[PDB]
RNA sequence: UGGAGAGUUUGAUCCUGGCUCAGGGUGAACGCUGGCGGCGUGCCUAAGACAUGCAAGUCGUGCGGGCCGCGGGGUUUUACUCCGUGGUCAGCGGCGGACGGGUGAGUAACGCGUGGGUGACCUACCCGGAAGAGGGGGACAACCCGGGGAAACUCGGGCUAAUCCCCCAUGUGGACCCGCCCCUUGGGGUGUGUCCAAAGGGCUUUGCCCGCUUCCGGAUGGGCCCGCGUCCCAUCAGCUAGUUGGUGGGGUAAUGGCCCACCAAGGCGACGACGGGUAGCCGGUCUGAGAGGAUGGCCGGCCACAGGGGCACUGAGACACGGGCCCCACUCCUACGGGAGGCAGCAGUUAGGAAUCUUCCGCAAUGGGCGCAAGCCUGACGGAGCGACGCCGCUUGGAGGAAGAAGCCCUUCGGGGUGUAAACUCCUGAACCCGGGACGAAACCCCCGACGAGGGGACUGACGGUACCGGGGUAAUAGCGCCGGCCAACUCCGUGCCAGCAGCCGCGGUAAUACGGAGGGCGCGAGCGUUACCCGGAUUCACUGGGCGUAAAGGGCGUGUAGGCGGCCUGGGGCGUCCCAUGUGAAAG
């Protein structure tokens, strides 16, 4: 079965594409506590149908470019800027962790 | 094409053949696609030949040739026994 | 040293050659049918179409081609005509062309 | 069905804690020793350089020839010329040379492992099914003639056959554009229009055998894409411009920034981007009670590579180990212009190294390529050779034999030990000789039947006169380490903080069970030790399974970001979690 996974919009900066985040729990393999992880995935959005903050299906597809090879299945909860914002600060801090730091 | 032949399986002096159906262009020995009974040509044992002459015709059926001695060992075991 | 391999590449040199001016010909009446009709000359566009795709087809019946090599090439090319007399075309002899 | 601990910090004690030992393992090497057989295994370094030989050819049933023969024809005879036939040589053409064999240099990557996707694809040969092969034309080697080159080789002219190439026809069918239908990504149908087929050979010659063409289906083999998994350094923290996406095109068997033009300004990173280091991955292997740790050597699977770097051509398939082109480094020929090579194929040489084998026999078997077959080729392979390198098996004897030789060693001078050991008596009979002598092999082929099923017959063994059997028959190699404690085994002499030993504790300063010899003893035994390395003991990186007041360990204190964690009651979903069925988990191990 093509895969299907579940994951929020976090991009709409292209054309005819947007970036879903899709997180996944399980088991750490030695010390056995659930951990969270997650990875974005370009999907294809041909009608720029799709908003920033929606909750989508993504379905394993017949590649459409590079990086590109899924594309956007079904809507499954309507926007929720939450997920994105919490995405949107993980982004952010990155500008303290480096050599210099102040006021982000 | 894809064969029904010989892989060597004994040791040194004491050969025991498998009867395995594999594509002609494996090294005689490595990996095949199924194997259809066994030939021990030394007669050591009372059950020296055994084949499964369902498999047998099923992959004669799709054309796998049979060796020289594949199909010596196979006719043997009535596979092409067809009255 | 010497072998028969020897053989084998000279023998090679010869289909280079065959298939070389077979596709070579393909390309000069390609776009010769297709140059055609962006002038929007409708029967002779066509009347060249043609024999394009003959020499196409026909490159296939051998290794020159083969294949969906053919059709790819075909394809590409009867699009490219049909849409090119979409400048008040009338597929005139309407050759190898649907209605 | 599975879990042992010991020695060492103190005058002594408990704890903390490192070090070390007892176990197991090895592609080993080194020392001392070394008798037999079976099966395994054997450059860990220089992916250094390679002499010589051999490693992929085959088909006369696709075709036309050249050279050396022999026979029979046309004529009254010859010269000329026709036909048949033996040997040989290449050429054209077909299939194979993309497998098999070698290596792990590179690669941290959908490379591999694993589970899926392909409406985005290919597949020579092989099997099944449907239909078909009618006219015509052409060229290039071979061969003939002439040149250039020292050579490798090369240029020009002419002749010619084909299952070589091409044009026309036949359209079962198929490809393509447009439209409609179902389907739902490029899947399947359908209607016009266009476009696309074919090869001949052999006969125990009208009738079969081998080929050819197109299409659908199968079998095998592959491409590509995706989820998850896959070492160390954060003393590498930012990275990216084909970069990230879009439209159109190019390319391919097929998706795709794979490539290209134009446009948009994106994409990745603390869940470690980017960089640096190291590394083929796996099945498996070793260890471990396990969880783990370590490894990827034989064998099997995948990948990558073929002196170093690029590149395409031919083809079902290669960017091609024993094909082509170019640049580079190296060797060799050279008439100075120019050529020829590529063992990480089998053997073998040399170099490096602690260290790693025969320039062996055979195609008898199994397997591969071509062939209608006869067969040919096969350093794949089956065997043998070498090396105690490993595992297993086996011998160096067996029973009797003193109050108990001799020698050597102790001693309290009485004795005690080596010691049933020896001698010697009898018995068996490794080695060695003699005779018989294999299994692996029955198919291909041929005959009957129908060229099918079935039956009949013939051929063939490298190993090898080996294995195994029988008769004869000789008492016939033993080493190596250890003996203070850990740790099985104590006595004399010698040496005098020396000579030396030593895994850790420690021994030696004139009475040493610790050094060297001796007698004696302990442990293994064709081996015994050493060194090296891996896991173990080590709960000594602790998930199982540890700690931080003083043993090493609480951040100088706060505020707070991400992140982790989250009171009581009800309902929805069912992501985690649990259960059932099912597919997968090749072989070997
Ligand atoms: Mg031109
Ligand atoms: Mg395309
Ligand atoms: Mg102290
Ligand atoms: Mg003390
Ligand atoms: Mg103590
Ligand atoms: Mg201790
Ligand atoms: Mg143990
Ligand atoms: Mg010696
Ligand atoms: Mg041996
Ligand atoms: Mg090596
Ligand atoms: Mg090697
Ligand atoms: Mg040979
Ligand atoms: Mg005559
Ligand atoms: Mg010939
Ligand atoms: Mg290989
Ligand atoms: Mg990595
Ligand atoms: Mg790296
Ligand atoms: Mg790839
Ligand atoms: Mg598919
Ligand atoms: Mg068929
Ligand atoms: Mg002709
Ligand atoms: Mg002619
Ligand atoms: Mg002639
Ligand atoms: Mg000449
Ligand atoms: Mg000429
Ligand atoms: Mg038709
Ligand atoms: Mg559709
Ligand atoms: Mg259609
Ligand atoms: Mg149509
Ligand atoms: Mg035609
Ligand atoms: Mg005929
Ligand atoms: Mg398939
Ligand atoms: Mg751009
Ligand atoms: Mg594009
Ligand atoms: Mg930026
Ligand atoms: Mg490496
Ligand atoms: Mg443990
Ligand atoms: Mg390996
Ligand atoms: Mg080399
Ligand atoms: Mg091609
Ligand atoms: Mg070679
Ligand atoms: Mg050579
Ligand atoms: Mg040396
Ligand atoms: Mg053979
Ligand atoms: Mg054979
Ligand atoms: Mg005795
Ligand atoms: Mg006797
Ligand atoms: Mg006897
Ligand atoms: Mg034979
Ligand atoms: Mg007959
Ligand atoms: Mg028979
Ligand atoms: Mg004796
Ligand atoms: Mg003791
Ligand atoms: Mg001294
Ligand atoms: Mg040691
Ligand atoms: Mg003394
Ligand atoms: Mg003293
Ligand atoms: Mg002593
Ligand atoms: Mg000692
Ligand atoms: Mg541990
Ligand atoms: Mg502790
Ligand atoms: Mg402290
Ligand atoms: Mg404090
Ligand atoms: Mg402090
Ligand atoms: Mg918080
Ligand atoms: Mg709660
Ligand atoms: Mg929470
Ligand atoms: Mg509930
Ligand atoms: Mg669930
Ligand atoms: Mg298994």
């Amino acid at each position: 079965p093509k895969k299907v996974l579940t994951g929020v919009v976090v991009s709409d900066k292209m054309q005819k594409t947007v970036t879903v985040l899709v997180e996944r729990q399980f088991p750490h393999p030695l010390y056995g506590k659930v951990i969270k992880r997650s990875k974005k995935y370009l999907a294809h959005d041909p009608e720029e149908k799709y908003k920033l903050g929606d909750v989508v299906e993504i379905i394993e597809s017949r590649p459409i470019s590079k990086r590109k090879r899924f594309r956007v299945l079904r809507l499954v909860e309507s926007g929720r800027m939450d997920l994105v914002e919490k995405y949107l600060i993980r982004r952010q801090n990155y500008q303290s962790l480096s050599k210099r730091g102040g006021k982000a | 094409m894809v064969k029904i032949r010989l892989a060597r399986f004994g040791s040194k002096h004491n050969p025991h053949y498998r009867i395995v159906v594999t594509d002609a262009r494996r090294k005689r020995d490595g990996k095949y696609i199924e194997k259809i009974g066994y030939y021990d040509p030394r007669k050591t044992t009372p059950d020296w030949l055994k084949v499964d002459v369902e498999r047998a015709r099923y992959w004669l059926s799709v054309g796998a040739q049979p060796t020289d001695t594949a199909r010596r060992l196979l006719r043997q075991a009535g596979v092409f026994r067809q009255e | 040293r010497n072998l028969s391999a020897l053989k084998r590449h000279r023998q090679s040199l010869k289909r280079r050659l065959r298939n070389k001016a077979k596709k070579s010909a393909i390309k000069t009446l390609s776009k010769k049918a297709v140059q055609l009709a962006q002038e929007g000359k409708a029967e002779e566009a066509l009347k060249i179409m043609r024999k394009a795709e003959s020499l196409i087809d026909k490159a296939a019946k051998g290794s020159t081609l083969h294949k969906n090599a053919a059709a790819r090439r075909k394809s590409r090319l009867m699009r490219k005509v049909r849409q090119l007399l979409e400048a008040a075309g009338a597929p005139l002899i309407g050759g190898g062309l649907s209605a």
